[PDB]
RNA sequence: GUCUGUUAGAGUUGGUGUCCUACAAUACCCUCUCGUGAUCUAUGUGUAGGGGUGAAAGGCCCAUCGAGUCCGGCAACAGCU
RNA sequence: UUCCUCAGCACUGCUGAUCAGCUGAGGGUUAGCCGGUCCUAAGUCAUACCGCAACUCGACUAUGACGAAAUGGGAAACGGGUUAAUAUUCCCGUGCCACUAUGCAGUGAAAGUUGACGCCCUGGGGUCGAUCACGCUGGGCAUCGCCCAGUCGAACCGUCCAACUCCGUGGAAGCCGUAAUGGCAGGAAGCGGACGAACGGCGGCAUAGGGAAACGUGAUUCAACCUGGGGCCCAUGAAAAGACGAGCAUAGUGUCCGUACCGAGAACCGACACAGGUGUCCAUGGCGGCGAAAGCCAAGGCCUGUCGGGAGCAACCAACGUUAGGGAAUUCGGCAAGUUAGUCCCGUACCUUCGGAAGAAGGGAUGCCUGCUCCGGAACGGAGCAGGUCGCAGUGACUCGGAAGCUCGGACUGUCUAGUAACAACAUAGGUGACCGCAAAUCCGCAAGGACUCGUACGGUCACUGAAUCCUGCCCAGUGCAGGUAUCUGAACACCUCGUACAAGAGGACGAAGGACCUGUCAACGGCGGGGGUCUUAAGGUAGCGUAGUACCUUGCCGCAUCAGUAGCGGCUUGCAUGAAUGGAUUAACCAGAGCUUCACUGUCCCAACGUUGGGCCCGGUGAACUGUACAUUCCAGUGCGGAGUCUGGAGACACCCAGGGGGAAGCGAAGACCCUAUGGAGCUUUACUGCAGGCUGUCGCUGAGGACUCUCACUCCGGGAGGAGGACACCGA
RNA sequence: CGACCGAGUGGCUUGCUACCUCGAUGUCGGUUCCCUCCAUCCUGCCCGUGCAGAAGCGGGCAAGGGUGAGGUUGUUCGCCU
RNA sequence: AACGACCGUAUAGUACGAGAGGAACUACGGUUGGUGGCCACUGGUGUACCGGUUGUUCGAGAGAGCACGUGCCGGGUAGCC
């Protein structure tokens, strides 16, 4: 047969790449030597093409002009601080230790100094729960209890642009416009609507999958399609 | 639209041109590689054994 | 509201576009001053025509339930 | 991703008309669809053959596609003409 | 080189040729200010590093270079004249930019601004053009007195400034303002001021240039160009060089490449002087009208979509006009053709997601001439009134919907088989399940490495279903996936027994994933019967729908409709063999989608006729191809391998030529696609045979200190660094 | 009117066979246009009758001429006016 | 096939017959299908012709061109049907 669509993806051709050359900045926490003596002023609020959410331009004391992962409620003129002793206000970055327990946080680091990994999409946030001398617990947006190094920095507040998922796209054209700003081939043709040579669920006089959809984890690429290692399916029970 | 005669009309793109090295009109001005002598790709001249009968 | 859609898309879709857009176009109070003059500039961007305060908020609302929580703690 | 519209432009329902050693190895005429958008288009640029590309018809990749073209293996083998 | 000149006709030209894109010989393209050149774009290459058995192979990371001639950015030129052929290039006149030198000025100088930006609505400024009024110059017309052309003049230099913004004054508690939104005691109108636009105005340029002459003045609408206000995004609409910032005189330099011609029904691609294909700008010439529409006419181009001559010019064919009475009787089917039509007033059903349905339907009006009213600044803009008046007909041509109903399907715009399928198929928003916390899930590579990803669960991958509305029942036995697992089974290394002076070998102990076993799961593959008043194999079809695009029997039965209806619709319905996201039922709107009915219309038909244009026929010139074992004037029968111009018996038959429609040569065209055969081929499938990738797991090497545990030192990842996390695991090799 | 059983003719249906053609004899239904057969539907002339008449029923000779229009269905066939 | 067939009238409300009902030979008139020819009559055509009228160009007027091979509308001779 022929290599299936998911196998074409990996090659990384034009159709499958993201429009990087059209993207703005890589939102990462500024690397402060120490002392926390770093502060700056919000200069402008911009739109971010890679996340369909607002972001903010800031001018730091030492002349550094950079774009920042904007939480909800940040306006032009506001003064923001980054460091070990940053004032506990929305929009400020500081290690999980300095952050008081029970406060919503975003752009959380996995390993201290990576610039942030978790909780950075529209309207989400992580919940700081437990503290310790060795490990600080954090409840990620998926509901998982993630243990982290208290040295891992984060920003107080929830990400901006919340509620984007509330309104429907209504028409195909609207999806089209968004899809064009991400690394994805759209629209989507059903495997079942294809020929046998093109996909494992292809072929047949009528449309239906051949074998059952739940495939094994050990399945080879080209064969791994449908419900991947499903612990269960349906809604019943 | 037919793939025959009616599709031959848009053909005004220049590709293969006279070659600076071998003198044949095979230097792809877009690829910058001569399909005859291998100029642009190889320092050695393009040559293969299948260019003649095996025992010749 | 959603009258531009004509007889297309069905009740649910054009009903929610109206409710969302209706609240989006309302008069919102400026966090800076306090005048009801805030307008949307684009996705998640808000600005008071009075004092010129430009800020971040929800996509279709200047303030979201989750954002109002931040202050509590 | 609204309507009428041979504005420009794009498309191709019927006539199973004309042609069928053609004007043409896919043409002609009338009729018909779209015509602010998931729109049409020029030039530049990328993806290569069990591999691309595919709003999926086994469609398309220079009149070549259920595996392009060229040359070589090659004077392939056949109980068949 | 097809461009211009000269000379020709053997070739080429759908005929001819004195002509030519043909043949031969000469000639022709002139730049500081038009392009290239420079800059950067998607992206490309080269060197270095690394991989690879190896390279002309290969991903990343560095550096360098390359990548825009109409159509990205960008220092500077206008007007006139001239040649057989060039021309912002040459000549004449005027002007401009850059660099360098000299000299005066200046010490400023780099922050900043510019280059530099999406889609939709719109105001203001305003040139060319078009038109109107009037005057002048020239032409035309000849019943009048109207009609046409012209009335010119740049770059550049100087100057003027609307909008936006801001300052002072002022002091509004209701006023100010707009096409619209809007504005204000955080200071409104008004007055004053700073900054500040045109490819625009005005002055020079210019007793420059051009015209035979006059060589005008005002106006309306205003492309270009300038400048503002408003709305939209699950979409955010380039970059770099360069310029400004930051004076002036004089002088010098400004090299190199392109420049002819065609740009298409004969200069390009299509074998051709091919009815095909092929990008940009002129979108403002007049009347017309809503209009870049029709029709007609200018400027400008052409008679080369290049063979002619003759015959009331027959038959037949292509396009087409008109047909009395009937009016779909034609046909699978109204296919083909026709009908309707512009604008204004009246008026408008079921259903419906309240948007729509809808131009529903149906009815009326429509010209010209005369004098007028209203809106507006005005139009050579628009809306009406009164009187008169012609025709068969006043959207008089042209332009220009036929209408209504029932059922099926897909919700809708959209996609598709380039070249027989445009659809009900694909896509879609919407619904649903699955995997993954990122050193992730999924995917690409042999490796070095890479896509997703300038992304982080409101994410993105992998699948199914396919708008809305009401819903979506039961089954985990089999298959699949997933979790657990006392016990059973379960490879290799190490270890133990026997064997062998060693080895081969036999057996044993231990036992990972896997399997047995148990459990979960059907919006997971799929299932929802026979019997009787349970049996197979888990369950035994719930709402619905139903003779279905699914019903064999079948033209099922009843009803509607028709003279008559295997059709269509409604009801029934035991469903050969309907049914719930393999989605069920249903639905407004939409459709070159399938079926049926009515009104209107008509040469589809009864049943054909006459006419128009191009061929056909005769004449001059040009001039192929298909096909050909031989013989051949055949017919009726027979015979024959059972489908004969040729054999047999009869019959008929003087030769040749013209036009015709196609009965026969089982006519010509293609080594049958159907079917079978061959120990033929290929694409595809799977619990076919045999194997190869990939995933999981154990073991050995890397690998170190003290059946469960601690540690740091290799090794891995985070960190700029210090350092942090992890750690004998993991990665990699076997 | 006519069972059973018995003897035949045709070559329209159907079945059987595998003679002819696989380097092709173009399909069904329809349409148009021409010739023919008789096992006669009508029309001419006859015979019998359970032939009053009138209307029939059955049979003989006979192929000159005629045998039409429509509704459902692709239909041939067939049902219906 | 150059001709085939039908309806009607007189016969006759007769023959026959209880009645109901109900003929024929013959002679006439017409219809239909087929066939050959002709155009006084009716009809069609009639891009010969004459007229009306819309748009545009020739300045108006007069008189004309184009609008597919008549712009459209009205009438229409001969011939052919
Ligand atoms: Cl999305
Ligand atoms: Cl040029
Ligand atoms: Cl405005
Ligand atoms: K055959
Ligand atoms: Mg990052
Ligand atoms: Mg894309
Ligand atoms: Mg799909
Ligand atoms: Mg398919
Ligand atoms: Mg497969
Ligand atoms: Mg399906
Ligand atoms: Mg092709
Ligand atoms: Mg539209
Ligand atoms: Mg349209
Ligand atoms: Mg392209
Ligand atoms: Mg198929
Ligand atoms: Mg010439
Ligand atoms: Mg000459
Ligand atoms: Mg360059
Ligand atoms: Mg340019
Ligand atoms: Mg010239
Ligand atoms: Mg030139
Ligand atoms: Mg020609
Ligand atoms: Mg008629
Ligand atoms: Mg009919
Ligand atoms: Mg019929
Ligand atoms: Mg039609
Ligand atoms: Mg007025
Ligand atoms: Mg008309
Ligand atoms: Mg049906
Ligand atoms: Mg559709
Ligand atoms: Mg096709
Ligand atoms: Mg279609
Ligand atoms: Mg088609
Ligand atoms: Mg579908
Ligand atoms: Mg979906
Ligand atoms: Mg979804
Ligand atoms: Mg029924
Ligand atoms: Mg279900
Ligand atoms: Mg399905
Ligand atoms: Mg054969
Ligand atoms: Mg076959
Ligand atoms: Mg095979
Ligand atoms: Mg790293
Ligand atoms: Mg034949
Ligand atoms: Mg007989
Ligand atoms: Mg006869
Ligand atoms: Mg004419
Ligand atoms: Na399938
Ligand atoms: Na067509
Ligand atoms: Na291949
Ligand atoms: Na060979
Ligand atoms: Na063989
Ligand atoms: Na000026
Ligand atoms: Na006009
Ligand atoms: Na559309
Ligand atoms: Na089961
Ligand atoms: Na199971
Ligand atoms: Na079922
Ligand atoms: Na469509
Ligand atoms: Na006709
Ligand atoms: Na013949
Ligand atoms: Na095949
Ligand atoms: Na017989
Ligand atoms: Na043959
Ligand atoms: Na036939
Ligand atoms: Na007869
Ligand atoms: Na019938």
């Amino acid at each position: 047969g022929r290599r299936i669509q998911g196998q074409r993806r990996g090659r990384g051709t034009s159709t499958f790449r993201a429009p990087s050359h059209r993207y703005k900045a890589d939102l990462e926490h500024r690397k402060v030597e120490d002392g926390d003596v770093i502060a700056g002023t919000v200069v402008d609020i911009e739109h971010d093409p890679a996340r369909s959410a607002p972001v903010a331009a800031v001018e730091f004391e030492d002349g550094d002009r950079r774009l920042i992962l904007a939480p909800e409620g940040v306006g032009v003129g506001d003064e923001l601080q980054v460091g070990v002793s940053a004032e506990i206000a929305p929009g400020n970055t500081l290690p999980l230790a300095e952050i008081p327990e029970g406060v919503p946080v975003c752009n959380v680091e996995s390993s201290p100094g990576d610039g942030g990994k978790f909780a950075r999409a529209s309207g989400v946030n992580a919940q700081l729960l437990t503290h310790d001398r060795n490990v600080a617990v954090v409840k990620l947006p998926s509901g998982e209890m993630k243990r982290l190094d208290p040295q891992c920095r984060a920003t107080i507040g929830v990400v901006a642009g919340g509620g984007r998922t509330d309104k429907p796209f209504v028409k195909a054209g609207n999806k089209h416009h968004k899809m064009k700003a991400r690394g994805t081939k759209w629209p989507n043709v059903r495997g079942v609507a294809m020929n046998a040579v093109d996909h494992p669920f292809g072929g047949g006089g009528r449309q239906h999958p051949g074998k059952p959809k739940s495939i094994s984890r050990n399945a080879p690429p080209g064969r791994k399609v449908g419900d991947i290692a499903s612990k269960r399916t349906g809604r019943g029970g | 639209t037919g793939a025959g005669t009616p599709s031959q009309g848009k053909k005004n793109t220049t590709t293969h041109t006279k070659c600076r090295r071998c003198g044949e009109k095979s230097y792809h001005t877009k690829k910058k590689v001569c399909s005859s002598c291998g100029f642009g790709k190889s320092a050695k001249r393009r040559d293969y054994e299948w260019q003649s009968k095996a025992g010749e | 509201r959603s009258g531009r859609f004509g007889a297309r898309y069905g009740r649910v879709s054009r009903r929610r576009v109206a409710e969302i857009e209706s609240e989006m176009n309302e008069d919102h109070a400026c966090p800076n001053c306090g005048e009801d003059r805030v307008d949307r500039q684009g996705t998640g961007i808000w600005q008071c025509s009075y004092c010129d305060y430009k800020f971040t908020g929800g996509s279709y609302k200047p303030e979201t339930p989750g954002g109002k929580t931040v202050r509590r703690s």
